[PDB]
């Protein structure tokens, strides 16, 4: 029911999780940013479709 | 990277063949010359697959195949472009899996156990073998054994099924599939006694071979026990194997027909119920 | 939430959320690929090259 | 050309990483 | 590179290397066999002559 | 405990140096091996490559490397 | 790359996703029965016949090696798995052999005779040295001399008195009696008395009707000599777990070592 | 539910609730991939695009 | 983070760190060789051969 | 729930972690910016598709 | 990485790499085969045989 | 095995694991330099596949 | 290499070396048996009949 | 173990038994090569190459 | 080569050669009968009975 | 032409390493 | 390898076995001439078949 752990421990092993965790969700960020400004991930009321707004001659995978 | 009992056991002498040259471990695996042979044979018909992966421009598990020659080929050595990819594989089957099951005899005769496994396992060859070989001495030719493809094969089980129209009824196949139900039914009933057994409530005490055999009675009036369920679930996994064995060899060799019609040729027809 | 590893194995959480998280960019780029707009591994146009204003995407926009 | 720059670099990689130019590089 | 004795048996290196040297020894003459211009069993002409 | 067959350092030298030479020298055999199959028909293809059917006739049977068994 | 509705996008369907979920899960599956795997044996000890020193980390631990498993027992036990006993007995096991070269992997010759040597085939686990009992504290495993409730079926061969026979044919010894197991209703072990008592497994005896009519037990395992060397019972009529791993031990150490051949393969 | 610790092992809720949540969150993303109003990946327009005026939620709008 | 490996077997966390990247540099290079952008293997055109200005990644071009 | 391993033995294993870890990052870093210039990996609003940009001649697997 | 074989075996570090690399030297050797321009065993023309100018590799040529 | 690894054993093992590692990146690169001399590994922005630079008669596997 | 034979097991490597001959014999005859122009079974004519000038090796012969 | 003079015994059957086997195997080569010569020069040795279009070919 | 029974059983030796040359003797009998020309249960005529001259084996004939 | 070569460098490999020769040169 | 009867036992035995043999053989002999002689078992050259001795509309299965 305990993993034994000390108070030193266990804040080591948290400053460690902090700095994974943190460190991940920053660079993800900074990634889904970067794909965002790239392609806004979620379209308009207009959608995003090439069939709707590429001509027809634009091929679209639907 | 050894057991912590394993040191004990590994002593020289076991080999069938091999004598002290081969007989060794790297790492957790035994050799054995049966190993050499066997790593050999796979190695070898994984790198034909990858052949044929590369001539046949199929770079996929799941579509490429080797298929065995057609059937105008007969018994005759195929092209490697024609089936004879799937002879040399079927010859690196046949090696690998023989030097896998003697390699297991060399380690039954090592660790003093029975050599059931490498039985076992030569049952499940001689399905291979008698499917590969005697399948085609039956019909004439190396394009009726079935394929090497992961789905590939698949389609070869589909096609030769329904070439006896509705496979279902095949009665090799009916007792066949009862066999591997009832060995998938057991492994179950046995993996869920041996754990009740040993992993009661928290706060149980591990019971005893009494504690299931009055639970099988309980359950279902029989208990077959300990040795009893070791010994039915072999029978029950070989003779699956020897109904697939018979299945693969009297569909088409020994009913052109389908499956039903045969069922319906002596079924029906029984004196006792056949006015 | 340091205590949760007087209580949660951190050695379970990092390795399971390590594996999770394989699993998971498998996942996400599985569907970027699986979108037109954003499969840059066959790169199809952006319907905002063909538009003239912002698409947006919380902006009440009318045909 | 660009084929050559990238033989070229193969080419120097190697003499550098083989060993015994690599190794002159031990830190113990 | 002689230490590598002491990690490895050089039996058992051997036996190894003598079964990667068959493997691929019977693979590459059977990819010969599959090609058109390395076949000699098959015998086809070399895109030199232009036959 | 102490191994039957002791193999000492100045054995594995001994080992190491023997199986070099043979290596070498079976390299050295393959590579002859390999000069006559080159000499024989280069396995390496130039600019233009060895195709036959790009420099044979028709009248001249060509069969592509790649079968069209599996159409994937 | 249609878009499926509902089923999905392109190859984004729920077919493959419900394929990912269950090799997911099939993953964790095969990871938690790897764990359980490593109950026994683990964590792993490299090769002391090695040249080079243990690395600081062991094999074995991809799957970790689990918490050991806590067992609550009959007799009011409480056992931990892996058994450090057991760990300690591997640790501290006579092996009366040397490795035949000097790197891991290279397999044990018995320095001398291997029959004693409990090496290999021979070798044994360490075991409980008080005689197990059965749910309602009886002997579980026990002489039919003391379990007189206990009969040979009339349609099979009461073996008692019959001829024991060794490898070679030679005659090993007379069943003195026949052990059984009360929960499983087997014969676990014929008692042989040679011309003092041994005991045979009875997987290693084959009861064997003679074209007399004479029923005799023969022991391929080892031969009639060898049978003065099987470990005998420190109570005649009670036997552990630990010597009944002893004397199978014993028979499967013939299986290999009782004649100079039987090590030997075919062609060598 | 600070009590709930002293009777339910919470590493076991814990565990359970991030893999149930993992489903879930997959799951979820997936029926909004299953509806053609919300699958962003496949960016469909909104129906309110084309409509002038608010639909509504629990607006008793009329034909 | 030199501390993990007081928790995290740092053997488990190399090796499974090797195979994963093993399998995800085979994965990641069957995933280029499915592009006909990036097949190297089949050498297809690139598209930027046959358009005369930068398509850019962020340049916010428009037809 | 702790690997045994000592302060020195665990700061020797992260010089190591550190070295591998940063020496693969970059060196995929110098390989992913050597395959962006060839090919720069994601395509602009334009797309990069053959089929938007290429003559008719040329055959596009999309 | 000179202390690596005190915490991981190198053993099992050099055999897996020699088997790996077996592997992925044999299935590179085939991803070259599957290559029109790289299969050495068919030997078909390069590109460069039938374009008078280099084609380069980070070249921006155009058509 | 009742001790670990000496700073000499590992250095001796690290010594041949540095010789067999950057011999066989040297003798790599070396065999990949002479394949890219060969045949250049990557394809300009033209492509190299025969269908776009070859004649009609000369046949492509695509 | 005479000490060889001290090292490595001789009655072994000549067994196994027996075995795999015959296995290689088997083979190589199987390989001339598919060759029509090397199957004495079916005894297919040589082109060598047909030819007037020598097809030679290494003869660096032209059409 | 391997004595001296075991292992010179050994020594002198190994290479009679692997020369015996490689003369003879030469001249079995050398014998089917004058034969049919095993590798076929520039214009190949297929029969449909060289043989007059009524010779049927296997391959 | 009579010491190789000092080394090598002569009983499993004989054995095996015993054992290899039954399956052999079927094998190349069985091949003899998959020939045309050497099927004598079948009895097919030799193409020597139908030549003017003598074929030869290394003979330097020519049509 | 080079057949009668490759048949001549066979043959005299075999009569070199023959054991009543490869012998001579133990 | 041996039975263990004795010479009186296997005599006895032996009696019967003549006994339960030789009335079986003079049975079956006696049974075999009586079917002989209804209908000799071994056709004449002539054969005895229906189809080569009986007239057309004497149906055979043959
Ligand atoms: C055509 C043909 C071909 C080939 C060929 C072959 C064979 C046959 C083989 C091989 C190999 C091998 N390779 Mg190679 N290649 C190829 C390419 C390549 C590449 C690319 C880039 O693409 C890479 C990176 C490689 C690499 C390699 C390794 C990994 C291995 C080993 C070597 C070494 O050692 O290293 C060493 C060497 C080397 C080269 C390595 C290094 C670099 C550096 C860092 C740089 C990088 C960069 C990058 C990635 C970027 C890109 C860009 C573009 C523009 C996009 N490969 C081609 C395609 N192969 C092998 C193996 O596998 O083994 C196992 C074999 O066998
Ligand atoms: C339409 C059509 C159809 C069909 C078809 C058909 C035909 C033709 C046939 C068959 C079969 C049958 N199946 Mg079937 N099917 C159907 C269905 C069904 C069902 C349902 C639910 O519905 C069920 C349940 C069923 C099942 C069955 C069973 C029983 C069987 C199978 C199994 C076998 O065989 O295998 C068997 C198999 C055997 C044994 C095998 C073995 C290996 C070897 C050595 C081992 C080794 C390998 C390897 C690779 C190594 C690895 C490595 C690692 C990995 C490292 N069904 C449909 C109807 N079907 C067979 C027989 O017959 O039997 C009897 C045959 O022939
Ligand atoms: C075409 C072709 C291609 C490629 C290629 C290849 C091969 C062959 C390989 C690879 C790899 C690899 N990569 Mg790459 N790529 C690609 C892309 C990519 C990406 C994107 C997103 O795009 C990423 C992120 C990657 C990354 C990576 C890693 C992860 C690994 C390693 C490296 C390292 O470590 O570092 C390196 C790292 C790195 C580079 C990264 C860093 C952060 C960054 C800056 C930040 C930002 C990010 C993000 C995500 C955002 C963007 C998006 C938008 C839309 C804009 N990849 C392409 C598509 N490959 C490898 C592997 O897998 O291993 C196992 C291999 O083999
Ligand atoms: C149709 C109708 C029929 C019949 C009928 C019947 C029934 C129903 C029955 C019988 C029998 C029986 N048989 Mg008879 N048969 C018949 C014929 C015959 C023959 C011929 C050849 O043909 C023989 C040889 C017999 C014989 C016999 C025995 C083996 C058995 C036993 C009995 C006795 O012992 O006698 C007794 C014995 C006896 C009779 C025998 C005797 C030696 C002898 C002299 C010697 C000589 C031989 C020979 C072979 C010659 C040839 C001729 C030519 C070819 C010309 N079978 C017919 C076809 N079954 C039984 C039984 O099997 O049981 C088990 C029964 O049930
Ligand atoms: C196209 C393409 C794409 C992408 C892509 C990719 C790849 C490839 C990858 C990724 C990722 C990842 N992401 Mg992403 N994306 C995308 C989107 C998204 C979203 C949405 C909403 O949409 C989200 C939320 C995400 C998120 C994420 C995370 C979760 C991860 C981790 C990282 C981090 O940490 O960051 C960090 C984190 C983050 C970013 C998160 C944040 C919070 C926030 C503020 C809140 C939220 C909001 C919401 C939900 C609302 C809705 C909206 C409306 C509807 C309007 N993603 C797109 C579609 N990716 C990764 C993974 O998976 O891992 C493993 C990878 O690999
Ligand atoms: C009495 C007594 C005796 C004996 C003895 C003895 C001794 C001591 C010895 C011997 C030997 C021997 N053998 Mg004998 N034997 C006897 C018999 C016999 C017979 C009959 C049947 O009669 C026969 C046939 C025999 C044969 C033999 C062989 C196997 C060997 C030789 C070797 C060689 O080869 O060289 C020589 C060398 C060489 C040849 C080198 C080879 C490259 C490699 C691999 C190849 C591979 C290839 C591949 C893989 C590819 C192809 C493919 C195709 C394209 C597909 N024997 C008697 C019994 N023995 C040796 C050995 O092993 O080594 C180690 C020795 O020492
Ligand atoms: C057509 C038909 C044919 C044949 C036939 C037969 C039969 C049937 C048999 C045989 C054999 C055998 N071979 Mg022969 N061949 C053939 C060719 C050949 C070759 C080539 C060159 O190609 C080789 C290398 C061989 C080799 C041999 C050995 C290894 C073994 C043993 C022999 C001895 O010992 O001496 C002998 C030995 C010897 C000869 C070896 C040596 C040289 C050296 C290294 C050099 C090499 C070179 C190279 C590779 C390059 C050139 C080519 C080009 C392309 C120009 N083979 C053909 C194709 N078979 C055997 C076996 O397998 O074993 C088991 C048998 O049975
Ligand atoms: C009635 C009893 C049975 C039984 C019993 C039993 N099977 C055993 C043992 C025992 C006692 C072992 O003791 C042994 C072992 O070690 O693992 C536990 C073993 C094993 N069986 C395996 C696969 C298995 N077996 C199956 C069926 C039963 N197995 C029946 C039900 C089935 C199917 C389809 O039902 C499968 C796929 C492996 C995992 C392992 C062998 C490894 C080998 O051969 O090495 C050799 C090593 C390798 C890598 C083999 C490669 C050889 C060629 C060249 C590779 C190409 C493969 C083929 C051509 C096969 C056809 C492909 C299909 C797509 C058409
Ligand atoms: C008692 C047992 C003895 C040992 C087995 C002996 C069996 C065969 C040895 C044959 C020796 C070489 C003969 C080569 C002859 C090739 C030319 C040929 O074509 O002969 C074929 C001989 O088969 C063949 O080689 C069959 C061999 C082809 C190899 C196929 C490999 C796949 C299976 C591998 C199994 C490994 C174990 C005859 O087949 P077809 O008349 O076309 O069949 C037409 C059908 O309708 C049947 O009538
Ligand atoms: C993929 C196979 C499943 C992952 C695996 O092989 O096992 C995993 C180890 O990962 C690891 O090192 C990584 C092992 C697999 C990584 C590489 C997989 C692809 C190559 C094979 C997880 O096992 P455990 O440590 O017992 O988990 C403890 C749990 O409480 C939380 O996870």
């Amino acid at each position: 029911i305990r993993t034994g752990l000390t108070d030193e421990e266990c804040q080591e092993i948290h400053e460690m999780n902090m700095l994974g965790m943190h460190a991940y969700w920053s660079i993800g960020l900074i990634a889904n940013a970067l794909a965002y400004a790239w392609r806004p991930f979620h379209q308009g009321r207009a959608g995003n479709r090439l069939e709707d707004h590429a001509p027809d001659y634009v091929r679209s995978a639907l | 990277a050894m057991l912590d009992f394993e040191r004990k056991y590994r002593v020289r002498g076991g080999t069938l063949l091999g004598g002290d040259l081969f007989d060794f471990w790297v790492g957790p695996f035994y050799v054995g010359f049966f190993g050499v042979t066997a790593i050999f044979c796979a190695v070898f018909g994984f790198l034909m697959i990858g052949l044929k992966a590369a001539i046949s421009e199929t770079w996929s598990i799941f579509q490429l195949v080797l298929a065995p020659p057609n059937l105008e080929n007969g018994f005759a050595l195929a092209p490697l472009d024609e089936g004879g990819l799937w002879q040399i594989v079927t010859a690196c089957a046949i090696g690998a899996f023989v030097s896998w099951a003697l390699r297991e005899v060399e380690i039954s005769r090592k660790l003093g156990i029975g050599y059931h496994i490498p039985f076992a396992f030569g049952v499940a060859i001689s399905f291979f073998v008698l499917a590969q070989l005697g399948r085609p001495l039956l019909l004439g030719g190396w394009g009726h054994a079935f394929p090497y493809g992961i789905i590939a094969h698949l389609d070869w089980v589909n096609n030769v099924g329904y070439q006896n129209l509705h496979y279902h009824y095949h009665w090799a196949h009916m007792l066949g599939c009862s066999l591997f139900f009832a060995t998938s039914f057991a492994l179950a009933l046995h993996g869920g006694l041996i754990l009740s057994v040993t992993n009661p409530k928290k706060g149980e005490v591990v019971k005893t071979a009494e504690h299931e055999n009055t639970f099988f009675r309980d359950f279902v009036g029989y208990s077959i026990g300990s040795l009893g369920i070791h010994r039915l679930g072999l029978a029950l996994a070989l003779s699956t194997s020897i109904s697939c064995i018979f299945g693969i060899l009297t569909t088409g060799p020994f009913w052109s027909r389908g499956w039903p019609e045969w069922w319906y040729t002596w079924w029906p027809q029984i004196p006792i119920w056949n006015w | 939430m340091w205590k949760l590893w007087k209580f949660v194995d951190f050695r379970m959480t990092a390795v399971g959320f390590h594996l999770f998280f394989a699993l998971l960019a498998f996942a996400v780029h599985f569907a970027c690929i699986s979108s037109e707009r954003f499969n840059w591994l066959e790169g199809a146009p952006a319907a905002e090259y063909y538009m003239d204003e912002d698409p947006g995407i919380w902006k009440r926009t009318s045909y | 050309g660009d084929a050559g720059i990238v033989v070229a670099v193969l080419v120097i990689l190697a003499i550098l990483g083989w060993p015994n130019i690599s190794s002159t590089l031990r830190r113990w | 590179m002689w230490r590598i004795w002491k990690v490895f048996d050089p039996r058992r290196i051997l036996i190894a290397t003598a079964l990667w040297l068959i493997i691929i020894s019977l693979t590459i003459h059977v990819i010969l066999m599959t090609t058109e211009r390395f076949n000699w069993l098959q015998g086809a002409p070399a895109a030199e002559y232009y036959s | 405990i102490r191994p039957l067959r002791d193999f000492t350092d100045e054995e594995a030298q001994e080992f190491h140096q023997a199986a070099v030479q043979s290596f070498f020298l079976y390299v050295a055999v393959a590579f002859v091996a390999h000069l006559l199959v080159w000499a024989w028909r280069p396995f390496w293809p130039p600019e233009q490559g060895y195709r036959l059917e790009d420099f044979a006739p028709e009248e001249i049977r060509t069969d592509s490397f790649y079968s069209d068994f599996l159409p994937t | 790359m249609e878009a499926f509705y509902p089923m999905g996008i392109a190859r984004f369907d729920w077919g493959i996703w419900a394929v990912i979920f269950f090799f997911v899960f099939l993953a964790g599956l095969i990871v938690y029965c790897r764990r359980e795997d490593k109950r026994e044996g683990y964590p792993l000890i490299s090769d002391p016949n090695d040249k080079y020193g243990a690395p600081r980390l062991v094999s074995g631990t991809i799957p970790r090696v689990p918490k050991p498993k806590t067992f609550l027992l009959r007799d009011g036990r409480t056992i931990q798995v892996p058994r450090q006993e057991k760990v300690e007995w591997d640790r501290n096991y006579k092996l009366e052999a040397q490795p035949t070269a000097p790197w891991p992997g290279s397999p044990l010759e018995p320095i001398g005779n291997p029959m004693k040597a409990a090496i290999g085939p021979g070798a044994y686990a360490k075991r409980e040295d008080k005689p197990e009992l059965t749910w309602h504290n009886k002997q579980k495993i026990v002489p039919m001399r003391i379990a007189t409730e206990y009969y040979v079926v009339e349609d099979d061969p009461d073996l008692r008195g019959a001829p024991v026979v060794g490898l070679c044919g030679g005659q090993g010894g007379r069943v003195r009696d026949i052990w059984v197991d009360r929960s499983e209703c087997r014969i676990m072990y014929y008692e042989v008395e040679i011309s003092d008592s041994v005991l045979l497994p009875q997987c290693f005896a084959r009861e064997t009707r003679r074209m007399d009519g004479v029923w005799e037990i023969r022991v391929n395992s080892i031969t009639a000599e060898q049978f003065r060397d099987v470990p005998r019972l420190s109570n005649p009529d009670q036997i552990t777990p630990q010597e009944e791993d002893m004397v199978c031990a014993y028979y499967g150490a013939g299986t290999l070592y009782a004649v100079p051949g039987r090590t030997e393969p075919f062609l060598p």
